[PDB]
């Protein structure tokens, strides 16, 4: 309503091309996501270990 | 990027000179010629990994990285394949024994194994003449921003 | 010195040489962050989680008591608000005079004082926007301030 | 379980203040509290003093025992003045050609293990002021002012707490109570 | 005058002094631990306080905001602490 | 204040927005208050009176209009009537019944 | 908004020496005063001074003898060659055979003197005599 688009084939290119680049958006957020969950868990696991360490894996060989 | 999908021209795209025979079936059908421009400037995975030509770029292209290393900032990437940095300074001057800030701009070929942005710092070699003003080549990046996206998400 | 007007006011708080302190203080540093987040789950802001905790409890200064600023215990339990307190409170202000003087377009003092507190929220936007507490393409716009005061 | 609470085999010092240790809670709660090394130091006139080093995590519930724990190890290894401490790691400032490695915390900066150091020498007088006397000689010299409350525990140890700060630091050092 | 300890002056000639303006600032406010007649609960309450405090086990005004120090309610034990 | 208390309750609670929800919620006896506009058609409010007196539920009656209404809620579009069927950390029903 | 901490110390301690007094206050502190004024300790034109230990900055109080006239501030702090310092001490210094040009090096704040001996250079701070 613009103009913004000469014809069709101009405003099929610029449909691709932001296609393209909301993919790569989305692709980056999801890994991002991924790699803080999975830091999230391991460092709640380190908490259950070290945590549980003071209480019951101080007392029976070492 | 680029979105050449490779052979977005009217002639074909390809290295001159690299010659991939249809009839040896080798098992890679990548058949690429990248060169270490020099320098201690790492030539990038997505050069050696890419589809793309570009023929000026100083790894897979046929210039040559000779003369003057300098440094800038990107304040344009609105043509295809170049970029405008700014490359600021301090000018002396002995009558005041003080300095002025001065700027040249100074327009630079990228290749297409570089994602540059406005703000990124960049490191940019002398080449041969390969336009009109454009006498440079971007060999290497530093963006100045650590991905700082989610910072804009805010709720 | 007073960045828009003149004054020279030297107002403040003074802030004690201990800081580890005051030697009478029950109420653990785990106890009092339990506070401030039912506090902050009430609806409250540092400043006055703050002073709620010093005048109705001895809690003196939260970085001495715990070792963290509010702002980071709430933004630490996930309470964070969307813009800082002092944007928001400017942008409030802004909001009730701009309100005012379409109610009254005769008022040239609070056409004068709008424009000084807009200049305020630009210049801490600007701020914010380069410690990135806001987004970039962030902008204070007065025709949805009541949509962004939200 | 009295190697347990050395950390680290050395030796008859460390190992008599460990059954001091044992011997005193054979009477709490201070079996999890264990430290690592052990410094004897002099003192210009008289005695010798001790340095008990300590993970810093450890010094909140080292710092509820030490007037009920000290007491008793002025009175049992006496001739001496101990005093306790935390290890706290100094690491270098960078310099501009040296690669770089991570920010270097203000806690593991130099002047804060420092004051530190101090704070701890010093223990429940809540040290109120500090000076800095330079003199012509280009030398320093620091008062540090103590509050007169639970003075009388310390009022003793002036001076094993200079010598101290200045084997430790190798800066000079003084105290003052105002009255 | 011409010659002085600005180092160890008077506490008469500090107490008087802006609290800023000492040789090393601190607050010149305060704490206290207040019961009301009713309750023997302690309740710790800053001299200037900026809000109406009120006692946790009888819901009741003990000290009420001014332009400097908590106006305390009627007759109530107060101590500084 | 009844502007900051809604405001709480916009991000901790539970509401609905607009007449028929409203309505809906009433008929199932979930709501609690009901917020209503000045500028509403007074048709609009008598229904929502009645529908309230017939659910034992509390009306408050915003001094502002639908515009005012939305704003206060949170929104860019304007409401002539909220329903409040679950407060959060809020105070809003005991501050003035 | 104080823009040199080492400016507003300088014209305290001139002001005082011009009235006689033998002790100045001046806050903020900075190493660079600490450095200024211990070059002037060890020439003799300051007494002792004591950095107080407030947890903002610093207040220092100097015991001051009377033996100064002038401790003054190039602002800006310009850069100096080697070649330039006689320039500088020509134009601001009473005479050859005493005062001190104060500048800072990448060997440390120093007199002149001390900067011709090392055979360094640097940026110019101010001047004692």
């Amino acid at each position: 309503k613009g103009n913004a688009f000469k014809h069709k084939r101009a405003l099929v290119e610029h449909i691709i091309q932001a296609k393209a680049d909301a993919q790569r958006e989305k692709a980056l957020n999801e890994e991002a996501e991924a790699r803080r969950l999975k830091n999230r868990a391991a460092r709640d696991r380190r908490a259950q270990r070290v945590a549980e360490k003071r209480d019951a894996l101080l007392k029976e060989d070492a | 990027s680029t979105e050449l999908t490779v052979q977005s021209e009217r002639a074909f795209q390809k290295q001159p000179h690299i010659f991939n025979n249809p009839k040896v079936k080798t098992s890679k059908r990548t058949k690429r010629w990248y060169k270490n421009a020099g320098l201690g400037f790492k030539t990038p995975k997505t050069a050696i990994e890419g589809s793309y030509i570009d023929k000026k770029c100083p790894f897979t292209g046929l210039v040559s990285i000779r003369g003057k290393i300098l440094t800038g900032t990107v304040v344009s990437t609105k043509m295809h394949r170049t970029i405008v940095i700014r490359r600021a300074y301090l000018h002396y001057i002995p009558k005041y024994n003080r300095y002025e800030k001065r700027h040249k701009n100074v327009p630079v070929h990228v290749s297409p194994a570089f994602r540059v942005q406005v703000g990124d710092i960049v490191t940019v070699g002398q080449c041969r003449p390969i336009s009109k003003t454009v006498r440079f080549n971007v060999v290497k990046v530093s963006a100045a921003a650590g991905k700082a996206n989610k910072q804009f998400a805010k709720f | 010195g007073r960045m828009h007007s003149a004054g020279k006011g030297i107002s403040s708080s003074a802030i004690p040489y201990s800081r580890n302190a005051p030697a009478w203080f029950k109420l653990s540093s785990e106890s009092v962050i339990e506070q401030i987040v039912k506090y902050a789950r009430k609806g409250l802001t540092p400043s006055q989680i703050g002073v709620l905790l010093r005048d109705a409890h001895g809690v003196t200064q939260a970085r001495v008591i715990t070792g963290n600023k509010i702002m980071r215990i709430l933004k630490s339990n996930g309470l964070a608000p969307e813009i800082p307190e002092d944007l928001y409170y400017l942008i409030k202000k802004a909001v009730s005079v701009r309100k005012h003087l379409e109610r009254n377009r005769k008022d040239k003092d609070a056409k004068f004082r709008l424009i000084l507190i807009e200049s305020r929220i630009h210049r801490l936007a600007r701020y914010y926007r380069t410690v990135a507490v806001l987004p970039p393409n962030w902008k204070y716009e007065s025709a949805t301030a009541s949509a962004l005061v939200n | 379980p009295q190697a347990k609470i050395l950390s680290q085999a050395p030796t008859e010092l460390e190992l008599q203040v460990a059954q001091a240790f044992v011997e005193l809670e054979n009477s709490a709660e201070l079996r999890p509290l264990q430290f690592k090394s052990i410094r004897e130091i002099d003192v210009a006139g008289g005695k010798k003093a001790l340095a008990i080093f300590v993970p810093v995590p450890s010094l909140a519930g080292f710092h509820k025992v030490q007037t009920k724990l000290t007491r008793e190890l002025e009175k049992k290894f006496q001739d001496r003045h101990v005093i306790f401490l935390a290890e706290r790691r100094i690491l270098p400032k960078p310099s501009r050609t040296s690669r770089q490695v991570q920010k270097r915390p203000r806690s593991r900066t130099l002047t804060a293990v420092h004051d530190k150091i101090l704070e701890d020498l010093v223990f429940p007088t809540e040290i109120v002021g500090k000076r800095v006397r330079y003199l012509v000689g280009g030398n320093k010299i620091q008062k540090v002012l103590l509050d007169s409350k639970d003075v009388q525990q310390i009022d003793y140890k002036l001076e094993s707490f200079q010598a101290v700060y200045n084997k430790l630091t190798g800066k000079q050092i003084v105290f003052e109570i105002p009255s | 005058v011409l010659v002085q300890d600005l180092l160890h002056p008077t506490a008469a000639s500090e107490a008087r002094k802006h609290k800023l303006k000492t040789l090393v600032q601190g607050p010149r406010s305060y704490f206290l631990d207040v019961k009301c007649p009713g309750c023997l609960n302690i309740t710790t309450v800053f001299s200037h306080a900026q809000t109406a405090v009120t006692c946790e086990s009888c819901s009741t005004i003990l000290c009420t905001p001014t332009g400097g120090k908590a106006k305390l309610s009627e007759g109530t034990s107060f101590r500084r602490k | 204040s009844i502007n900051q208390k809604l405001a709480l309750v916009i991000k901790s609670g539970k509401y609905t927005l607009g007449y028929k929800s409203t309505v809906k919620s009433l008929r199932q006896g979930k709501s609690k208050l009901i917020i209503i506009a000045a500028n509403t058609p007074v048709l609009r409010k008598s229904e929502l009176e009645y529908y309230a007196m017939l659910s034992k539920t509390k009306v408050y009656y915003f001094q502002g209009g639908n515009n005012e209404l939305g704003t206060a809620v949170g929104k860019l579009f304007r409401v002539g009537v909220v329903s409040i069927l679950e407060a959060g950390d809020s105070d809003i029903l005991t501050t003035l019944a | 908004t104080r823009s040199s901490v080492l400016a507003d110390a300088l014209n305290a301690i001139n002001n005082a020496e011009k009235t006689g007094k033998r002790q100045v206050l001046i806050r903020p502190s900075s190493k660079v005063i600490i450095k200024f004024l211990q070059v002037m300790q060890k020439h003799g034109y300051i007494g002792e001074f004591e950095y107080i230990d407030d947890h903002r900055s610093g207040k220092i109080v100097v015991q001051l003898n009377g033996r100064l006239n002038k401790c003054g501030v190039i602002s800006p702090r310009f850069n100096v060659k080697i070649g330039d310092i006689e320039k500088w001490t020509a134009n601001l210094l009473p005479a050859r055979q005493f005062g001190y040009v104060i500048l800072t090096t990448s060997a440390g704040i120093m007199d002149h003197e001390e900067a011709r001996r090392k055979h360094v250079s640097g940026k110019i701070l101010g001047f004692v005599y």
